[PDB]
């Protein structure tokens, strides 16, 4: 499971009602795997993340010097959407669990595969 | 470019189901069904490349494949099997696709789930009974929350009216951009006079 994808598992519309949580990650095994840059998707991606989802998740990844939200001129600083690209698409979590907020459960990942099933 | 030939040519390059579960209708989307669906969608409408897409009951992953092939930015997958999700991961580690996730889950139980999270969702649904209506038209109703911009999806031609006057209710535009046929699985031929094949339209909704 890559960032990315956490973030839209965990995500909610903003509106007038109550805010939504996003999914509480753990993870015991992770791995770097390369993926093609497409700074045109990553440009596209910025402003749907959900920030504070993604820089807790980060931080439980132990990942380091994370954007603390979208940059100046972001469509045309490579340096970082060549980051937000790393963070969200090339950090996967291997071995790990997703925490619902409502209930406490634990949902598995496992071989990269999260489990969202109510076994 | 990938040309339509070519693509179907990769598709055919993609494992199936080792065990495949009858009562989840499990059999892949057939390489012609993907390629000729997959290039449309990304030809004729451009809503696969730099966009993240679903893929609703991916199996093996025959259309999530083609769709990282087309350029997407990330394709996710989701299937209620694990047995299946493995075998996609085989699949899309051979071909060396790394713009792919996948996610075990009920599609027909994602009620407020990744809301607009979507630009496309893409899906061969299976048709059995569930609840009364089509399993289909469970998948369609999460499609349709999930997605922004278009689903893609192919349905019985003999339900054709009945998708026609959900769409109207829901104010989804809906367009039939083929009719289609490709063949089940032989064990599905149960009674003396059931074709081996089905009848199917690819349906584009949008908003
Ligand atoms: C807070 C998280 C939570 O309550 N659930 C319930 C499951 C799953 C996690 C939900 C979900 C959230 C975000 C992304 C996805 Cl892909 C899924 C949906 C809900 O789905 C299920 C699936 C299966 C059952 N029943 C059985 C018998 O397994 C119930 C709910
Ligand atoms: C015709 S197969 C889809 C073919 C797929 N595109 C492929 O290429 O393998 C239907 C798929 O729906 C899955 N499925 C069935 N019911 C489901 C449900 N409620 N939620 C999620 N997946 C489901 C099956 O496990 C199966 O892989």
């Amino acid at each position: 499971m890559k960032l990315l994808t956490h973030n839209l598992l965990s995500s909610h519309v903003r509106g007038v009602g109550s805010r939504g949580f996003p999914l509480r990650l753990q993870a015991t095994e992770v791995r770097i795997c390369p993926v093609e840059f497409n700074p045109n998707f990553v440009a596209r991606m910025i402003p749907k993340v959900e920030w504070s989802a993604f820089l807790e998740a980060a931080d439980n990844l132990r990942l380091i010097q994370v954007p603390k939200g979208p940059v100046e001129g972001y469509e045309e600083n490579e340096e970082f959407l060549r980051t937000m690209h790393h963070l969200l698409l090339e950090v996967e979590v291997i071995e790990g669990t997703l925490q619902c907020p409502e209930s406490g459960r634990m949902f598995p990942i496992s071989r990269g595969i999260p489990n969202m099933l109510l076994s | 470019k990938v040309r339509l030939k070519e693509l179907e040519s990769r598709l055919q390059q993609v494992d199936g189901f080792e065990k495949p579960k009858l009562l989840l209708e499990q059999y892949p989307t057939r390489p012609h069904i993907a390629a000729c669906m997959l290039y449309t969608i990304h030809n004729t409408y451009d809503d696969i490349e730099n966009k993240v897409v679903a893929d609703l009951g991916c199996g093996c992953g025959v259309l999530s494949i083609g769709t990282a092939m087309l350029g997407a930015g990330l394709c996710v997958g989701f299937d209620i099997d694990e047995d299946a999700l493995e075998i996609f991961n085989r699949n899309a580690e051979e071909f060396e696709l790394t713009n792919i996730d996948m996610v075990q889950c009920d599609v027909c139980l994602l009620s407020n789930r990744m809301s607009k999270s979507f630009d496309t969702v893409i899906m061969n649904p299976p048709f059995g009974t569930k609840n009364n209506k089509g399993t289909d038209m469970a998948f369609l109703k999460t499609a349709l929350e999930m997605a922004r911009t278009a689903v893609y999806s192919l349905h019985k031609s003999s339900t054709r009216e009945h998708v026609q006057k959900k769409a109207a209710e829901w104010k989804i535009k809906i367009d039939i951009i083929a009719e289609l046929r490709y063949d089940l699985p032989a064990s599905y031929k149960f009674h003396k006079k059931k074709s081996v094949d089905i009848e199917v339209d690819l349906i584009r909704f949008s908003f």
